[PDB]
């Protein structure tokens, strides 16, 4: 079966590109390592990697691969997560440095699974792009290697990936995280605004002539889902259980507060 | 009482003489073993069975299915007479697994005909186990009704007792329930996928 | 195989890496060098002929293709070169040339040949080996780009067409058969009498699954007002009987394919689920056992048993109590004007609630 179609790695391979390149220590443009990843040979689940200094030129190649071999140890070492899979490198995409690094890859001797760094400000071309290669035969001149592309998959952990969600908010302006209860009912507030302006048009574009084509019965459908679970149909013998709920928050509030005064009170007249 | 955590903690100091990592769980087991070819290894005495057991529930028709292949397999002297000790267990399992069935299929039916709905071995220690099943909360039923009209209630109780405690031992039919942050949820879900 | 790394111009090269290859090319290829340089006449000479007795040339096969885009009549050698994918009949070897120039990447699809090309070369190729994970490759474009050329938009109706048969499943034929539906109602294929075979089949295909839940996915955005209702074949027959809910209404207007399909199973089925549906929807979300046996005609048992049949298809989803709350919220059915009316009157009830309980909450934020 093809080894290489999705490459499931997440945003702690984002942050070790962005630092790594962000300080580079003198790394002019171009940082490369070997990318650490499982494999359940069809989907290839990546989490690590850990990086090197290059004086990556024409026709200087360097990857210090012993070292990137070490760390290998010290990432396996501190998690037991993966084992090295290919390299990984800053722009520009396959040349002949890139397969050179290959054959110090190959000094070692794993299935190679790759990863590029996209130095540019285009947004056509997606931000990371994974690489594998067929053919990948090679007993012929450095590594004549045919490389295919690997399309992206974010999965990992998803409370990771919901405080990545609030590290968008924070790409978009931080968004410091404070405020939890109050500022997660402010994007409960949010989501609620996109629910009232998404129906309102969805509806008028229909009392117009043909709206609702996209929305007959998928946000119909998704009107549906949010009544779903909120609100409950109407039922007020529910409201009575929720205002008795209402009886027992003001106790574990009031149980909570007087626990506050318990400290003082008890533990300091030792403060006398 | 005293010390909850000693003999569950000490349930990894039996695994570990099993040649176990972590302590055993449930039917996910037989179910990472028929990736192996057991439901086919099996004889076809009861290769046929566990299909009913797990995948292909009724509150109606296990109780006339199961049982069936319980005698079939009581052939006690060639069939080797030691695999006759997990009748009783099955009755067990079959008695608070097929009612959390029932509880979360229905949330009404009168025991007035439950009683011979599940026409096993039993009568008064079937109510008592019904009971047994209601006390120790593999479902929640108002347990010693005289009438015999138990209802099963909703929702007041997805706290300790749902699951009986965490693992799902129903297949896939459970009915809804609501709480807290469950608005966020679905609302915010159904919300972020048609965009 | 043999590298690909050695200067390039590639037109040497391939012929020294082809070296080893089968007897029938390799008394030409080297030869080949003094004809030309050797870059359309030995660029088309491994399209002809066949391999040693193996796809393993695969390895050299990459090298063969991707000495098309640059050198060769890209479109003409790309509709061949994965014409050896069907005259081996191999499903794995083959998998890997569909993926490496599937196409956008070391071949870069036009103006979409290298889509629909490699598509019928892996339709021919494998039963379900890349044909599970060529769903992405098409949707990955009808996200982005709808297929500029009808005429190949055609021969893409045609590969998803292909598809329901390829792999005989319940959902890979509502896949192929419904993502070609909505490529036709959004721009494709009119075309009025090659619309019929759409029409045709989602009779047959929503007929054969409740996968339109009965009409509901020929009734979501546009696929019964292209594929129209009263046409030669009557489209609208299940339509209205749809919420008729009689063996009469079925009996009456069915032809003799629907006659010989048969129409026996799904009658008694779809007609206790709009039937509870519509109890549902007035009589009033939490309907009467008494008006359930009163509508279906038939006893208890079979009755309580079916609600939950009813709850497990998911036309409806709660807790369902014995006498009372029979069927429950969600009306997951269809619903034209009442959803237009409901929706109209809940974005009215949101409007209320959400903009007023925020700044109860800002209030205290």
């Amino acid at each position: 079966f093809p080894g290489g179609r999705v490459v499931r790695l997440h945003p702690v391979i984002l942050a070790s590109i962005v630092d790594s390149y962000e300080r580079r220590n003198e790394g002019a443009a171009r940082v490369i390592g070997t990318l650490l990843g499982t494999v359940d040979k069809h989907s290839v689940e990546v989490t690590n990697c850990f990086s090197v200094p290059h004086n990556e030129s024409e026709d200087e190649v360097a990857v210090d691969m012993e070292f990137a071999k070490n760390m290998y140890e010290l990432h396996k070492k501190v998690s037991p997560n993966e084992l090295i899979l290919g390299w990984y490198a800053t722009g520009h995409d396959i040349t002949e440095h890139s397969v050179l690094i290959h054959e110090y890859y190959s000094r070692e001797a794993p299935n190679p699974i790759h990863l590029t760094v996209d130095t540019s400000l285009q947004n056509g071309r997606m931000s990371i792009k994974a690489y594998v290669s067929t053919s990948m035969g090679v007993p012929g001149r450095t590594m004549g290697v045919m490389f295919t592309p690997l399309t992206v998959k974010y999965a990992y952990y998803d409370t990771e990936r919901i405080g990545v969600d609030l590290i968008m908010k924070t790409c978009f302006s931080p968004n410091r995280v404070i405020g939890l209860s109050s500022d997660l009912q402010q994007v409960g507030g949010a989501s609620a605004r996109i629910q009232d302006a998404l129906s309102t048009v969805l509806q008028y574009a229909e009392d117009v002539l043909s709206g609702k084509v996209s929305a007959d019965n998928t946000v119909g459908r998704f009107l549906m889902s949010l009544v779903n679970q909120v609100p409950k149909i109407v039922p007020d013998d529910f409201e009575t259980m929720l205002n008795s709920n209402i009886n027992d928050l003001l106790m574990v509030t009031y149980l909570a507060n007087l626990t506050q005064s318990q400290i003082a009170l008890n533990e300091k007249l030792v403060n006398l | 009482l005293d010390m909850d955590g000693i003999i569950v903690e000490k349930q990894r100091r039996l695994a570990t003489l099993l040649g176990l990592q972590a302590p055993p769980t449930r039917i996910g087991l037989i179910n990472d073993m028929v990736r192996f070819n057991v439901l086919q290894y099996v004889v076809p005495e009861v290769k046929d069975l566990y299909n009913w057991l797990e995948v292909e529930f009724n509150p109606l028709k296990l109780c006339e299915r199961v049982t069936k292949v319980l005698n079939w397999v009581r052939e006690q002297p060639e069939k080797e007479p030691e695999l006759q000790q997990y009748v009783p267990q099955l009755q067990s399992n079959t008695i608070l697994r097929l009612l959390q069935q029932v509880a979360q299929i229905y949330q009404s039916i009168e025991f007035s005909r439950l009683t011979s709905l599940v026409p096993f071995v039993d009568a008064f220690q079937l109510e008592r186990a019904i009971v047994d099943a209601a006390r120790h909360c593999d479902l929640q039923v108002r347990i010693d009704h005289t009438s015999r009209t138990l209802s099963f209630g909703s929702d007041l109780n997805y706290a300790t007792r749902e699951d009986a405690p965490i693992g799902p031992h129903l297949q896939s039919m459970p009915s809804e329930q609501i709480r807290n942050q469950l608005t966020a949820m679905s609302s915010v879900l159904a919300k972020a996928l048609e965009v | 195989f043999i590298d690909i790394s050695e200067e390039d111009q590639a037109a040497e090269l391939r012929a020294y890496l082809k070296s080893k290859g089968a007897e029938i090319s390799e008394e030409n290829s080297e030869g080949g060098l003094h004809v030309d340089l050797a870059q359309i006449i030995e660029a088309c000479d491994v399209c002809l002929k066949e391999d040693d007795k193996d796809v393993e040339s695969v390895m050299n096969s990459v090298v063969s293709l991707l000495l098309i885009l640059e050198p060769d009549k890209q479109e003409a050698l790309i509709e061949s070169l994965c014409e050896k994918l069907v005259k081996f009949r191999e499903g794995e070897r083959p998998s890997l040339r569909l993926q490496l120039l599937s196409n956008l990447f070391h071949g870069m699809d036009k103006n979409t040949p290298v889509r629909y090309t490699v598509y019928c070369s892996l339709i021919k190729v494998a039963a379900s080996c890349g044909a599970i994970q060529y769903i992405p490759t098409e949707l990955d474009q009808v996200r982005k780009w709808i297929s500029d050329w009808n005429l190949t938009t055609e021969k893409k109706h045609t590969l998803l067409r292909l598809l329901y048969e390829a792999l005989v499943d319940c959902k890979k034929s509502d896949a192929a058969s419904k993502v070609m539906v909505e490529l036709l109602g959004s721009y494709t294929e009119d075309n009025a009498s090659q619309a019929r075979v759409d029409a045709h089949r989602c009779i047959v295909r929503a007929l054969k699954d409740p996968n339109a839940f009965l009409f509901d996915h020929l009734l979501t955005l546009k696929p019964v007002k292209f594929l129209e209702g009263e046409l030669i074949h009557d489209l609208l027959t299940i339509f209205v009987s749809a919420k008729l809910a009689s063996y009469v209404k079925f009996y009456q207007n069915n032809k003799d394919f629907i006659d010989s399909l048969g129409l026996l199973h799904e009658q008694n089925m779809a007609k206790m689920r709009l039937l509870t549906f519509m109890g549902m929807a007035v009589e009033n979300k939490e309907i009467s056992f008494d008006t359930m046996q009163q509508e279906l005609q038939i006893g208890a048992d079979d009755v309580e048993a079916f609600v939950i049949d009813a709850v497990r298809t998911k036309m409806v989803y709660c807790k369902i109590d014995q006498t009372q709350r029979k069927v429950v919220v969600s009306h997951s059915t269809h619903r034209t004007f009442g959803k237009q009316q409901w929706q109209q009157l809940y974005d009215t009830l949101n409007a209320w609630k959400q903009n007023l309980n925020k700044v109860k909450n800002s209030l205290l934020s």
